[PDB]
RNA sequence: AAAUGUU
RNA sequence: GAGAGCGCAAGGGUAGAAGGGGGCCUGACUGCGAGGCCUGCAAGCCGAGCAGGGGCGAAAGCCGGGCCUAGUGAACCGGUGGU
RNA sequence: AAUCCCCCGUGCCCAUAGCGGCGUGGAACCACCCGUUCCCAUUCCGAACACGGAAGUGAAACGCGCCAGCGCCGAUGGUACUGGGCGGGCGACCGCCUGGGAGAGUAGGUCGGUGCGGGGGAU
RNA sequence: CGCGGGGUGGAGCAGCCCGGUAGCUCGUCGGGCACAUAACCCGAAGGUCGUCGGUUCAAAUCCGGCCCCCGCAACCA
């Protein structure tokens, strides 16, 4: 009935509880390094992101760093987003990281 | 008359209204008033319908006993643990069909469920088939 | 020998594609893993067989883990819900076509009765169990090396649909039938 | 038993109902549900004690809702 | 893949079988 | 209280205890752990009684 | 120290 | 559709898991407590948040004994360690 | 963008959203897929988790599309039960006046509804 | 219905204070001495501990049912 994507619905859920913080959800497919900043208590998307909207291509992995370096400036362009987090799909390693290290340039407090 | 592998061994009392409509044999004696009915009157009528018939007859019994008795045996001042169960009873509230018949449609068959409903302290009545409703 | 059997498969099956369809090649018949279960259950005594049997199958193929619990505590022998029982090994891609053609071609008539390996009625519906093997007849080793050989198992699995989608496959590969 | 009556053993009972029904402005610390097992999951601004007792966490109005398949939730919504 | 514990199988296919014509399996009894 | 014991652990530097329970049969090896006394250092106490 | 035997 | 399991009895509950397996460790701790449910008194029970000093985590965060309801008995009179 | 239409992430209604049967997709997106040094990991296995990436393919998985055999909700009309009043019975128990009013069954219902944000098509 | 004790070879009995390991006395069979018996002298066979399940590395031994044997009192049709 549920085919081993149970951890994603269990880990994310345990996060909703503390609704004093806003989330960024990433996707990590191949030409698809996406992220979204969701404000939780009103279900919208507060600001978008990019992997192929902003093109920034090549044949590499450092585009994962590039996307977080875009999210830093695009967060403080509205400036209010001081407090946020980051989940992901499954294991948190290389590809899913550089997004965190790119958001750590703008002072996103994680 | 086995009721084996019981759940609970002592029970309670009180019952007033009842249902369970007409059955579908050829003839069945139908009740009118409520009464407890033991496990021995049933056997008495089961013998007296059979040995009337023709050394052959068939009978469908539709009443079965569950509720146990108590007696507190002979000369006891009251106020202890109510025990010592014994042979034990059923319940028929106004109208459900007892003892439907083999279906040989004669007064040869219609007399036996007069002489069987002549023990069995309820007051009975005799019917036949034109009902034909629907259930599950 | 591995590429030598690779080209045997991949130059007999496109010759033998000519009985079904020709469309959707990546949707016909293919092989999968092989599980081998020792299944002794005789080490309800000391854990001496858990090391001694783990150096001949693990010297033919990959290492031999202790997938060995027993899940329950029936009668027979007070196993003590636990211990070890199973001695499973899994083979996937390379040791796969080491072990398959090594047991098939240049070793197998060291067994007696010589009726291939198949009494032609495996009667699977899904992925088609097989496996007729008593332990330590001809793997590579020297003539006793243990006491009390104990009988092994083999269970190939495929991606076939009817019975003949692996009957025809494993017969055009080899594997002599008929009782 | 043996051949008599061996009963007459019972225990004085706890209360464990619902104390703070719909409406009813409460302040931070009041107990909302005494229960024995989880029959009312917590919502926002409602904590869950050691033996499954819900209690208000900030001030406001107790508001019941449901979810259907998942289950009944309670939560206290801020005052103005 | 654990790289230390599994046994060594670098050249344990490339031989003829450590002597095949004494193993009695190649042309051995399987024919009709 | 047949096998359980009321043991009462003291320090590696000083005075009185911090009152706990022990089994005496399945462990036997004179336990030791780490705690905060009223001299504010988070030292390690020892089973002393 | 240490027994009995007509059927 | 959970009908299995969770140290011991029955009821409530639970796989968006309190259930089974490995990684590191003692928060089975100390000026301490707004506010309540229950109650003839005495008892029992839950508890957000500050300060000291610490474990696990990239961070968010969680921890002042155990999935929960039973394993306990006021004072007086005495014993051993510090102030 | 600021007029419509397919695809890709997230939420809420909460099985009239499901199971089972046959067709239909890759130009763009997506998943199988090719390899195995370091980045990593498998009580054994790159089967999962992770890394570097052309082809070949949409068969398996996934989305739109259809068909009610299985499930899932289900009227109107009645009756049981009863809050409040009065009656008849040796005993189990029944009747009428006035306000409420179920459960099972019957005709039937559907193979979902809906926001927020990105990439393309009609410019 | 009740009060307590017990189920060990053919019969009678130890082993159960506290988990490891089965023995004794009568008694059946076979060979001895003796004109044939009795008595006496050697040797062997005969079970798991009523019956079914739980707890531990291990139950005659600790726990739960099921069924038998020993003694005391009141009564049914």
């Amino acid at each position: 009935r549920l085919t081993a994507y149970e951890r994603r619905k269990f880990r994310v859920r345990n996060r909703i509880k503390r609704t004093g913080r806003l989330r960024l959800s990433v996707f990590r497919s191949l030409k698809h390094i996406y992220a979204q900043i969701i404000d939780d208590e009103k279900g919208v998307t507060l600001v978008s992101a990019s992997s192929l909207a902003l093109k920034l291509k090549g044949n590499k992995t450092e585009v994962a760093r590039q996307v977080g370096r875009a999210l830093a400036e695009k967060a403080l362009a509205l400036g209010i987003k001081q407090v946020a987090f980051d989940r992901g799909p499954y294991k948190y390693h290389g590809r899913v990281k550089a997004l965190a290290e790119g958001a750590r340039e703008g002072g996103l407090e994680f | 008359r086995m009721k084996y592998r019981k759940q609970q061994r002592g029970r309670l009392k009180g019952a007033t209204k009842g249902g369970d409509y007409v059955a579908f044999g050829d003839y069945g004696l139908v009740a009118l008033e409520p009464a407890w009915i033991t496990a021995q009157q049933i056997e008495a009528a089961r013998v007296a319908m059979v040995r009337h018939f023709r050394r052959g007859g068939k009978i469908f019994i539709r009443i079965f006993p569950d509720k146990p008795y108590t007696k507190k045996p002979l000369e006891v001042r009251m106020g202890k643990g109510k025990g010592n169960v014994e042979g034990y009873v059923a319940v028929v509230k106004p109208g459900r069909v007892m003892f439907e018949v083999a279906g040989v449609t004669e007064e040869q068959a219609m007399e036996a469920l007069r002489i069987a409903g002549h023990k069995l302290p309820i007051k009975t009545k005799i019917v036949r088939r034109d009902a034909y409703d629907e259930a599950q | 020998d591995v590429a030598l059997k690779r080209k045997y498969y991949e130059e007999v099956r496109p010759e033998l594609i000519r009985r079904f369809g020709y469309q959707n090649v990546w949707e016909v018949p293919r092989l999968e893993k092989v599980v081998i279960n020792q299944g002794l259950g005789e080490a309800k005594e000391d854990a001496r067989i858990l090391e001694k049997a783990a150096q001949e199958l693990a010297l033919i193929t990959g290492q031999k883990p202790a997938v060995t619990r027993a899940k329950k505590s029936i009668s027979n022998f007070k196993l003590r819900k636990g211990m070890p029982i199973g001695l499973r090994v899994t083979l996937r891609r390379d040791r796969m076509w080491i072990f398959l053609e090594k047991l098939l071609n240049v070793a197998l008539p060291r067994i007696r009765d010589f009726r291939g390996l198949n009494p032609n009625s495996f009667d699977g519906r899904g992925n088609y169990n097989l496996g007729l093997r008593e332990q330590l007849i001809f793997p590579e080793i020297t003539y006793d090396m243990v006491d009390a050989l104990r009988g092994m198992d083999i269970a190939v699995v495929t991606t076939a649909e009817t019975d003949e989608e692996a009957r025809a496959l494993l017969e055009l590969l080899g594997f002599p039938f008929r009782k | 038993g043996l051949g008599s009556t061996r009963n007459g053993r019972d225990s004085q009972a706890k209360r464990l109902g619902v104390k703070r029904y719909e409406g009813q402005v409460v302040r931070a610390g009041n107990i909302l549900v005494r229960q024995r097992g989880t029959r009312f999951k917590p919502g926002k601004n409602v904590g869950m004690g050691r033996d499954f007792t819900l209690f208000a966490l900030v001030d406001g109005v107790v508001e019941f809702q449901d979810r259907g398949r998942l289950g009944r939730y309670v939560h206290v919504r801020p005052l103005a | 893949m654990k790289e230390g514990i599994h046994p060594k199988l670098v050249p344990a296919r490339i031989i003829c079988g450590c002597g095949n014509v004494i193993e009695t399996y190649s042309t051995k009894p399987e024919i009709y | 209280v047949r096998l359980k014991l009321l043991l009462e652990c003291t320090e590696c530097k000083r005075r009185n205890y911090a009152t706990e329970k022990n089994k005496r049969n399945t462990p036997n090896k004179l336990e030791l752990r780490k705690y905060c006394p009223w001299c504010r250092k988070h030292t390690v106490h020892r089973e002393v009684k």
